[PDB]
């Protein structure tokens, strides 16, 4: 609701970041094609992340300590388009595999948090530039380390900025898929999990397996259980999205 | 079906009536979700109706920082964990990049032309004054009884008000360089990006207007076909005939060069009430550096200038444009007497140092030479670098003549009496040379290069020893270490 | 001026200027009967609005609109309603007019910002009260619904039986209605005062309990209880006397109301049965008289084969039509208006009611009658005195404002051959 | 046959002709009945409301119903607005009164069509 | 499923045994109304059940065949594959009321059973009820008509009542909180028999305490519920009235018309902005007449039943004031809108063929 993994927890190191802007802003018209001494205050990726406002050892979500339920923690964060600009320097294309995987993991975990996304620019050019550096197969196999089954909440946060991953992650989570989807639906339906089911509806629709149109019995299962009229706040929105998506071609 | 009009297929009438009824029922969340749910999925290209273009222009004008309670009271659940305004702007910019591709390899030509028709009809309503009619018939639309959307009235019904479409450009240019959060936020997420889209659409309606106006027409009448041009009426908003001393002072409003305008600064007021007020239940999160503050404000000022010489290049050599009464030279010298007059050299550089070098051609390497010519009037000449833009030998001969002419070196023995201004003058006069140089390399892809190299080496050594003879504890503004590194 | 068969108070011809659909078009009516026909939404059922306005009437008697100036065509300035009516040999005491002219024209010109504008009687300036009194002295009362039934007044006429009885009494004898409503009010006063006396008796008995249960303080309260009992024992006889007075009032009310109402209802019942037996079905009317007089009502039984809740709308409409036919001889107006009444009900009863009204309206010494219908059914019963006027929306007038010689276009029943 | 509006069109553009002209003196009449003599008028009212009959009174006096036959062009970018302005060219609305006694007077002009 | 299949009449109104108005038009509707758990008082065609019996008999019974063979069936393993419910009315004693299975074994002679099988009742779905809608109405009449048709007014009204309860509960807890202060104040007043009086004041204070938290706990849960209910009522009012909006515009295109219907909530009207083929501006509802009134009327009809997912729809006597020339067009609109639906059986009844 209000607590969505907030990847940046501590405050940002604004003075050093401003100084490193002052150094980088002249780094654009003397190079631009050839590959850095403008940044040495952060010799390693972990140093840059720490300067950003990230804590130690930070790259995983495991859910034992209510990890993706941290509250606001109002620490000012840094603008994102320049954030990607400093991260892109640690690419090191011809280098070890482990550092490349660590960089991809850091990129993924900095994408899908509230602070970064809620202050995203409408341009959306840098994130795609980082995206093309990897192929979808390795990006979705060595993907976000989010639990695939239980948490679709971040599946929507992913397929709201990279829409072409729509048919890419569905065959990863559902590795026959059409009936796999319905059996997964029954698991959340016969669990009183009305909150985790909403994003489950919003995510996969539009793909090859669950298209739009008047055609699916999801509306039927959400129509049977409505007798309380006081049951849940998350049950009337779901049927509105369900019958709105039916009338689209 | 006057021009660029597209008749409706039945497969899209359903969508346009659907969205319009949704907007009628004041539930805009489902409106935005309809567009977001099928954006990058298939090759259908669900285009937004022109009247639904207008409401997104209105939803963008309403952000949380001064209306938090209303945005929550519309929808208390916040399904996508984002505000209506930011999703609106994301939808506008997403359909904006698709428009300036016309990439029919995946979409359909009919859909792409319909999208262009909708955008052009949306922007054609904005008719600036100085101080609803749906062309479709298949469906009944909104905005025919609805005037206001959640407090904020409207855009085309507001910018058409007298003394307003000149006001909001001034608002967004003045408040861009602001330290107060209520004022800075008003033109960072509200009036910077919307104005960018406005300029881009006014530049595209012009591109379509030139071709599909009058082929094989008289020049004296082709120039008259530019007085009613969309960019012409756009610049008609400037309610002065002193553009040699006004348009040079509208673009740079909050900038501080040597501002000599004894006339009072133009009165600047918000378009909508409560804009310059922060709401109690929202705390800003983004820390914008003043350098980053002024780095995204001059990229917009130049882009507004870049739309001014774009009509001016179309004006023929014989006659001059009628409606704005402007000359393609009075604003090269007008956008020079301030550019070379800057105090903060950081703003000088970030304006001249442009991140889109290819698209922002054809006028930056004209204002660069104009500024250099004006600054050599005080440093002590005819500058013909721009006419030489093709052959590098011409550049090299001209530049060696200039450096031998004592224009890049420092002044006479007066060293410490007026050091702080002389150093700024001489470092400002070098950035223009650097920019023209860069444009030279980018537009060109021998011994004269070495000649200019050692010549600038000697001049740099001279200015260094002049600084040392000035019993100065720090270095002068060197030039060579950049040139040698760029060339190699 | 072929007024050979026109009865006094009738309408000879209806011309109209600047109406919502009528810039300038003219009628020329009939003494006996006139069926108006045409397509839907063609402005045929609004010449009744024109006549209701042109006879110094109120706008609320129609129901089409709510303000007086709503009838002016949007885009125009002044609406002129110039109408002729046959002069009567009994109407006198009227200014700017003699008793010799056999045709008189009442015209009103309603402007934009002044609803209560001037009138025009024989091209003379006439005020509002004078024209109102003149139209009253033609013994034509658009107030009386049984004399003027507009499109929305069928409900107000009926379809509960109680107000049907109310309008019955209004049409037959307003004095009986005046005694009726006072009777209702006096019955209500009787009920209220009976409750008052019951409360007084209960309170009298109540204070006796304190008078008996009453400790020196007990006796002190006893004295006050006795004093209150005495003053209430004073109050009660006054209430009893007032109740006796209202009892006498209701005795008079019942002794003056019920018999005449019963007699008139029986007369209408006999006439109704005589009319409806010709139909080939059984029909009769009952005057239901409950103990609570406020629910007094007239209920008509219908039996076509051997209130607002029990009968069908068509059956109630047939009852209304045959009731109007029965009142034809009991109401002394010279022309009567019934409008749009034929809706929602079968074609057989359409034939029945149309034939009955044709037979009863065109007879000698009978008042003129107006019938309007959006459907003209095949094989209707027509009369020689009857005339037809067709009202049509359409496309092809050479404007009467351009050619007033055509202002009687298509009208052929006014041509005499020598 | 309650509606029976198209039957008039099918008799017209099968017997009269695509550009034929007939009058009150020929069509609305009926030599034996009065009901059928006014139902035809009422159906003509429907037809002219539908805008499928051309009806302009010549100065001779006789009415002229002719089948409005627009040459076949399915384009309506200006045909629709042409018709909409022709209907906006306000069409004062004919009172085509026809009475009972004179239904035998205008049979054709002197009581002869087919008694 | 759940749609009524067959109607069986036995000595009712003017029909002995069968499976113009009065001649079998309102009788079927009254039989459906009474055979579904309703009294004859709110029927206005006979104030008593015993009066509804055919004159010439003693006992009247109607057999109603529900359909229990698809989704939403009520205990298909017990009630078989076809619910059969009947009500028997005789001139004396209690009214007779039973539950019958498909084959014929009796289920339950309980009146609550009828009222739970159907609840597992809508008046609009199943003549005069139609004519009340299907007549002349104003701007602030069709809004109420549609709201009651969707049972939305009742849903909102109940929410308003519960909202008042939250206010009433909020008032009571304010009174309880004040009682804490006075009992604490009396605790200060008495601060060995007086000591006993001193202590007994505090126990009342504790009772005031304990009652207070109970009010807050109950109120908070109730207040939280209502905030959800407001949220659960607005999203059941947006997505429900909206489905009524499309089937008004997709039904208005069969006379080459265009328009919509608004749901202004501050003045509570249902203005119908319909336009013809030769108009430019959104026209009013009263200017139009005849064809543009009947076709708007019947369109306003068809839209109302769309949001409610039912399985059978019935209608009687839609010719109240629409002419036959326009009645044919209305019939065409009905057949095109309803014949294509394979999940809604239309049981409209009309005399003319």
């Amino acid at each position: 609701k209000y607590k969505d993994w907030h990847f940046i927890s501590k405050n940002c190191h604004y003075e050093q970041l401003m100084d490193l802007e002052m150094k980088d802003t002249a780094y654009s018209f003397l190079f631009g094609s050839s590959r850095e001494f403008v940044h040495l205050k952060c010799p390693s990726i972990t140093n840059l992340l720490v300067l950003f406002g990230v804590n130690q050892e930070k790259l995983k979500i495991n859910y034992e300590k209510k990890e993706n339920s941290r509250y606001d923690n109002l620490c000012t964060i840094f603008p994102v388009n320049k954030m990607l600009k400093f991260l892109m320097y640690f690419y090191s294309d011809d280098d070890n595999d482990d550092v490349r995987e660590f960089f991809l993991k850091a990129f993924i975990c900095l994408i899908l948090d509230r602070k970064v996304f809620n202050a995203m620019e409408s341009d959306h050019r840098l994130c795609f530039k980082v995206l093309e550096l990897f192929n979808e197969a390795h990006f979705i196999n060595s993907y976000f380390e989010i639990v695939d089954k239980n948490d679709f909440f971040l599946h929507y946060r992913l397929l709201q900025i990279f829409p072409h991953l729509q048919s890419a992650l569905l065959r990863r989570r559902f590795s026959t898929i059409q009936q796999n989807i319905i059996k997964e639906f029954n698991e959340f339906f016969d669990c009183k999990n009305y909150k985790n089911l909403l994003y489950f509806i919003l995510t996969m629709y539009g793909s090859k397996f669950i298209p739009f149109g008047p055609k699916e019995y999801f509306k039927d299962c959400i129509l049977d259980i409505s007798n309380e009229t006081t049951n849940d706040v998350e049950i009337s929105i779901l049927k509105g999205i369900l019958n709105l998506f039916s009338k689209i071609r | 079906g006057a021009h660029y009009f597209v008749e409706l297929t039945e497969k899209h009438l359903l969508a346009f009536e659907m969205l319009n009824s949704m907007c009628l029922l004041e539930n805009y969340d489902h409106v935005l979700l309809f567009l977001e749910c099928q954006f990058g999925k298939s090759h259908n290209l669900a285009v937004i109706p022109f009247d639904i273009i207008l409401v997104l222009f209105t939803l963008s004008t309403l952000s949380e920082y001064y209306k938090e309670p209303i945005l929550r009271a519309n929808d208390p659940y916040n399904t996508s964990r984002e505000t209506l305004s930011r999703r609106a702007l994301k939808l506008l910019q997403k359909y904006l990049a698709i428009l300036k591709e016309f990439d029919s390899e995946q979409y359909n030509l009919y859909d792409l032309e319909l999208l262009r028709c909708q955008f052009f009809l949306a922007i054609d309503t904005l008719t600036p004054k100085k101080q609803f009619k749906n062309p479709y018939r298949s469906y009944i639309s909104c905005l025919e009884q609805r005037n206001t959307i959640l407090g904020n009235r409207l855009l085309n019904l507001k910018l058409n008000e007298p003394g307003e479409f000149i006001n909001m450009i001034l608002w967004t240019l003045s408040n861009s360089l602001q330290e107060s959060t209520p004022l800075f936020l008003s033109s960072h997420e509200i009036w910077m990006p919307l104005l960018e889209i406005l300029i881009d659409l006014f530049s595209c309606r012009q591109d379509y207007f030139i071709q599909h106006e009058a082929q094989n027409v008289s020049k004296s009448l082709f120039v008259q076909r530019l007085s009613e041009s969309p960019l012409a009426v756009f610049f008609e908003s400037l309610n002065t005939r002193n553009f040699a001393n006004r348009f040079s002072e509208y673009v740079f409003l909050n900038c501080d060069y040597k501002l000599p305008s004894d006339n009072y600064a133009t009165p600047v007021h918000p378009v909508y009430n409560g804009e310059n007020t922060i709401v109690d239940t929202y705390i800003p999160t983004i820390k914008c550096s003043p350098l980053y503050k002024s780095q995204k404000s001059l990229a917009l000022r130049r882009k507004l200038i870049g739309s001014c010489f774009k009509l001016l290049l179309r004006v023929p050599d014989g006659h001059r444009l009628i409606t704005p009464r402007i000359v393609a030279d009075d604003v090269i010298q007008g956008i020079s007497r301030t550019l070379a007059s800057f105090n903060d050299i950081l703003q000088f550089k970030k304006f001249f140092m442009t991140e889109n070098l290819s698209q922002e051609s054809y006028f930056i390497p004209l204002l660069a030479e104009g500024t250099l010519s004006e600054i050599l009037k005080d440093t002590q000449v005819i500058l013909t670098l721009v006419e030489n833009l093709s052959d590098g030998v011409s550049f090299c001969n001209e530049v060696i003549g200039l450096v031998k002419s004592k224009c890049f070196a420092f002044t006479e023995q007066c060293s410490q009496a007026s050091y702080e201004e002389a150093v700024l003058n001489i470092e400002k006069c070098d950035v223009c040379l650097l920019v023209l140089l860069r444009y030279l390399l980018h537009l060109i892809g021998a011994k004269e290069q070495l000649e200019m190299l050692h010549a600038i080496e000697k001049n740099d050594s001279g200015r260094r020893q002049w600084a040392k003879a000035l019993n100065l504890g720090n270095d002068p503004p060197l030039l060579y270490p950049i040139v040698s590194q760029m060339f190699g | 001026p072929d007024l050979s068969s026109f009865q006094p108070g009738s309408i000879i011809k209806i011309r109209l200027q600047d109406f919502v659909t009528y810039t300038l078009t003219e009628f020329n009516l009939s003494p006996s009967l006139n069926m108006i026909i045409g397509p839907n939404g063609s402005g045929k059922s609004t010449f009744v609005c024109a006549v209701c306005l042109g006879l110094a009437g109120k706008p609320e008697y129609i129901g089409r609109s709510k303000k007086v100036e709503d009838f002016i065509k949007n885009g125009q300035d002044v609406s002129k309603i110039e109408i002729t009516l046959k002069n009567s040999p009994n109407v006198t005491d009227i200014e700017y007019i003699d008793a010799r002219d056999e045709t008189i024209k009442i015209t009103r010109i309603i402007t934009r910002s002044k609803r209560r504008s001037d009138y025009l009687i024989n091209d003379y300036q006439v005020s509002e009260s004078v024209v109102k009194t003149l139209v009253a002295q033609l013994n034509i009362q658009l107030d009386n619904l049984c004399q003027f039934l507009s499109q929305e007044r069928v409900e107000e006429f009926a379809l509960k039986s109680v107000k049907l009885l109310v309008e019955t009494i209004r049409s037959i004898d307003a004095s009986l209605l005046d005694v009726l409503d006072e009777l209702r009010e006096l019955q209500g006063n009787e009920q209220s005062l009976q409750k008052d006396l019951d409360f007084k008796k209960a309170k009298i008995v109540h204070l006796r309990q304190e008078s008996d249960k009453l400790d020196e303080s007990a006796v002190t309260i006893l004295d006050q209880v006795t004093a209150e009992l005495r003053e209430l024992e004073h109050t009660v006889p006054q209430q009893s006397k007032d109740l006796e007075t209202i009892k006498a009032k209701l005795k008079e009310d019942h002794a003056v109301l019920e018999p005449k109402l019963d007699d008139i209802v029986s007369k209408i019942s006999a006439r109704f049965a005589r009319l409806f037996n010709n139909v080939g079905s059984a029909g009769a009317v009952r005057l239901e008289k409950p103990k609570d007089y406020a629910e007094w009502k007239i209920e008509i039984m219908v039996k076509f084969r051997d209130d607002s809740h029990t009968q069908s709308g068509g059956e109630r409409a047939v009852s209304t039509v045959l009731y109007m036919i029965a009142l034809q001889e009991f109401t002394s107006a010279p022309f009567r208006v019934v409008d749009q009444i034929n809706q929602g009900m079968d074609s057989r009863n359409e034939r029945i009611v149309h034939k009955a009204m044709v037979e009863n309206a065109c007879a000698e010494n009978t008042s003129q009658y107006f019938l309007i219908t959006p459907k003209l059914l095949t094989g209707l019963h027509y009369h020689e005195k009857m005339r037809i006027h067709c009202v049509m929306a359409g496309s092809w007038i050479p404007n009467p404002s351009e050619d007033p010689k055509m202002i009687h276009f298509g009208e052929t029943s006014n041509y005499s051959f020598d | 046959t309650p509606e029976q509006v198209k039957k008039c069109f099918k008799k017209l553009s099968k017997k009269l002709g695509p550009e034929g002209s007939i009058n009150l003196f020929k069509f609305i009449i009926d030599p034996n009945s009065f009901s059928r003599s006014i139902e035809n008028l009422f159906y003509t009212s429907f037809l002219i409301k539908e805008g499928k009959l051309l009806m302009e009174h010549d100065e001779e006096g006789l009415p002229t119903i002719k089948i409005k036959q627009s040459i076949s062009h399915t384009d309506s970018r200006s045909k629709e607005i042409e018709r909409q302005r022709r209907r906006a060219a306000h069409q004062n609305h004919i009172i085509f009164q026809m009475d009972m006694p004179t239904w035998r007077k205008l049979i054709k002009k002197y009581n002869i069509t087919s008694p | 499923s759940g749609y009524i299949k067959k109607v069986i009449l036995r000595n009712f109104m003017c029909h002995e045994h069968f499976e113009n108005n009065g001649s079998g038009k309102s009788a079927i509707l009254t039989a459906i109304t009474i055979g579904l758990g309703a009294k004859a008082s709110e029927t206005n065609r006979g104030s008593s059940l015993k009066d509804l019996i055919r004159e010439g008999c003693y006992s009247a019974k109607i057999i109603l065949h529900l359909d229990n063979s698809k989704y939403g069936a009520y205990q298909q393993g017990i009630f078989g594959n076809e619910i059969i419910v009947e009500r028997i009315i005789k001139r004396d004693g209690p009214a007779s009321f039973s539950l019958r299975s498909e084959n014929g074994k009796e289920i339950s002679n309980k009146k609550k059973d009828i009222q739970t099988v159907v609840d597992y009742s809508n008046p609009m779905c199943f003549q005069d009820a139609a004519r009340s809608f299907l007549t002349a109405s104003t701007s602030q009449d069709k809004y109420s008509h549609f709201m009651k048709g969707t049972l939305l007014q009742e849903i909102t009204e109940n929410l308003l009542y519960a909202s008042a309860i939250h206010d009433s509960a909020q008032e009571n807890m304010a009174l309880h909180l004040e009682n804490l202060k006075s009992l604490k104040a009396e605790y200060e007043d008495a601060k060995e028999e007086v000591i006993a009086l001193f202590e007994k004041c505090r126990n009342k204070y504790k009772e005031g305490q304990k009652k207070y938290m109970e009010i807050d706990e109950a109120l908070n849960r109730l207040h939280n519920s209502l905030k959800a209910r407001d949220q659960n009522y607005k999203n059941a009012e947006k997505g429900t009235c909206f489905d009524a909006d499309m089937d008004f515009r997709a039904s208005l295109k069969v006379r080459k018309f265009s328009g919509n219907l608004s749901f202004i909530k501050d003045t509570k009207s249902l203005e119908i902005y319909i336009l013809t083929t030769n108009d430019e501006k959104a026209r009013n509802v009263d200017t139009l007449s005849g064809g543009e009134k009947s076709f708007s009327q019947m369109a306003l009809l068809l839209a109302t039943w769309k949001p409610m997912r039912s399985r059978i729809i019935a209608l009687d006597q839609f010719d109240v004031f629409m002419d036959q020339v326009n009645r044919k067009i209305g019939t065409t609109l009905i057949v095109k809108k309803l014949k294509d639906i394979a999940r809604t059986q239309t049981i409209i009844i009309t005399p003319q063929d």
